[PDB]
């Protein structure tokens, strides 16, 4: 398929709350990119500490989102659509380089996530990309990661 | 020394190409950091100390902030070498 | 000062639950360095969604918390153990770099913070260093920072 929604990305990611970061896939072109998005809300926990009246998503949880995107991509691109080898696998990140943060992002913003596969020889995968609101660019982002088993 | 200026400002070339991802034929000492460059302020930051380190010397802010161009970022560090 | 408490820590940091992860600062040379740590246990909220049967602190995680140890060293560098001041800046996180993950930290680690000064002129901060669970690296990170006015 090309677009995924929660029910599907629960089938694949092994997060759970409060720590699945991705919302919706709207694009999945398999071993090129995908592009997917976690709605900001002010109803998150994470906006008690960061900041106290100051709702800030905190860049950190920006990257850890575009690295859940860039997993699901990898391993639809290897098995496509399937939970019942994805109880079995889990794709863990081991390198996070060329963070960039350019606009803060807040609640009420449409955290959008486009990573495309850089490299992949052998069993190390690389993606990069960016992550966006409203057309702008407010972070990038360059990850390796490794397929492995649950 | 005509040709010491030519060589640096080869150099200092390099670095703003690629730290703002620019051909360095687009590098002119007319080019504007934001205008024509597309650089934003994480950008200008970042590119204030790429050539810091790359030519060791050090830019006050009082000084940094009224560079427009690359031509004046040029002659800034053609004064303080 | 060189030690200080989670009750410092508050003064100063402006996270608050659940995004403050630095628990107590052990040593801090101004300009320099600092050694920080959080402890991790079964009893974070996190541990819920990552992942159920299989509790692993995110690596992201041990980068903001580093991100919060450097913090600390560049507000006391520059103005000391001053609260006050605290309230009129907090601190933006420009860029992080050469991450690497080598260990899985768990319940029951003490999370180690280890990070130099790479550079800094004036506002702008750029740390790097290690995290640490009983004297072995479980994770590197280079990430600048600036200050900004606050709320």
């Amino acid at each position: 398929q090309s677009q995924f929604f929660i029910e599907h990305i629960l089938q694949i990611l092994p997060h759970r709350y409060p720590m699945l970061l991705v919302d919706r896939i709207t694009e999945l072109q398999a071993n090129q990119k995908i592009v997917a998005y976690k709605n900001i809300t002010f109803n998150e926990d994470v906006f008690n500490g960061h900041f106290p009246n100051k709702p800030i998503f905190p860049g950190v949880l920006i990257v850890e989102g575009m690295a859940q995107s860039g997993g699901f991509l990898a391993f639809t691109s290897l098995w496509g659509f399937d939970p019942e080898i994805a109880k079995t696998k889990i794709v863990y990140f081991m390198t996070i380089d060329k963070v960039k943060f350019r606009i803060p992002v807040t609640p009420g913003d449409r955290l959008e996530y486009h990573l495309e596969v850089l490299k992949h020889k052998g069993m190390i995968w690389q993606v990069g990309g960016t992550a966006q609101v409203d057309g702008k660019v407010v972070a990038e982002a360059e990850l390796k990661a490794m397929i492995a088993e649950r | 020394s005509m040709g010491y200026l030519m060589a640096l400002f080869e150099d200092i070339q390099a670095v703003i190409a690629e730290q703002l991802n620019v051909d360095a034929a687009q590098v002119t000492p007319e080019a504007e950091f934001v205008k024509d460059l597309g650089a934003d302020s994480l950008d200008v930051v970042e590119l204030i100390m790429a050539l810091e380190e790359k030519f060791g010397i050090e830019i006050p802010d009082e000084q940094a902030e009224k560079i427009v161009n690359v031509g004046d970022v040029v002659k800034y560090i053609e004064d303080n070498k």
